[PDB]
């Protein structure tokens, strides 16, 4: 039904209308017919010591395809302990395609605590934790030069502690 | 010669809940917070730059619903409007 | 539904 699928376009009306408004102030995009575009999806459902995430399987499905109608070849990396994540962002952050790109996405799907992502050896005695801080500084200027500039998007799905996030009020 | 560059910069991050507080998810529904971000970035795209879609999502969960959350934007380094011109 |  179209490389965009479910996303509804913009048109070049509508690309003209932002496009002088906020001028200076806008990411530039490069050709479509030479770019080459990545995201990288990593997303644990099956875990040694933690339950099962099922669903997991929908989001991979939805997001895998929401990046390429967004124009991105994704890389689908699944069951992966934080060691190997740390290997699978470096790679990724190497990859040559960076310099002829003009953004990425990352999205990681797992369980979560307070201080990060959950690989999937994790357990309370034996934790197995990627923090956040290490994703932002594997895809910084001084790691991945070729995304020097370039928008980088991280989505994050996963708990960030054990609290149900509510307080009560009388209404 | 060399020159210098910002160390970080042009980074956002969006989580699905706030600091020690849980993300929901359904076995065959998948997970609220993707969904929910799928949705609006199918709609939004074409109009909006990817830190107000990031804002309608957070209003989108504004009312708890037996499952509250409430996704957060963290670590914003962009210094321009992402607009990501779908079909472009 | 259950948490993450």
């Amino acid at each position: 039904s179209g490389s965009e699928g479910n996303v509804k376009l913009c048109s070049l009306e509508e690309a003209q209308r932002i496009w002088k408004q906020k001028s200076a102030e806008i990411y530039p995009i490069m050709d479509k017919s030479s770019r080459t575009r990545l995201a990288l999806i990593i997303c644990n459902e099956e875990f040694d010591s933690i339950p099962r995430r099922t669903g997991a399987e929908v989001d991979i499905t939805g997001m895998t395809m929401l990046l390429q109608n967004l124009g991105y070849s994704v890389d689908v990396k699944k069951n992966l302990t934080a060691s190997d994540m740390t290997t699978e962002l470096e790679a990724f952050a190497h990859r040559p395609e960076h310099k002829t790109s003009d953004s990425t996405f990352l999205v990681f799907m797992s369980h979560g605590i307070r201080e990060g992502i959950c690989g999937k050896k994790h357990s309370e005695q034996v934790p197995d934790i990627l923090q956040l801080n290490a994703i932002f500084n594997m895809l910084n200027t001084k790691n991945c030069p070729s995304l020097k500039d370039k928008p980088k998007v991280i989505i994050i799905q996963a708990c960030r502690g054990d609290s149900p996030g509510v307080v009560w009020f009388k209404d | 010669a060399i020159k210098k560059a910002h160390i970080e910069k042009d980074f956002i991050a969006f989580c699905s809940s706030t600091p020690d507080n849980v993300s929901w998810r359904h076995p065959t529904m998948g997970s609220v917070f993707i969904g929910r971000l799928i949705e609006h970035m199918q709609e939004y795209a074409c109009s909006c730059d990817v830190e107000e879609i990031f804002r309608k999502v957070r209003f989108s969960f504004e009312q708890p619903d037996g499952r509250a959350q409430m996704p957060t934007t963290e670590r914003v380094t962009l210094t321009r409007c992402f607009y990501l011109f779908p079909g472009h | 539904f259950l948490t993450d």
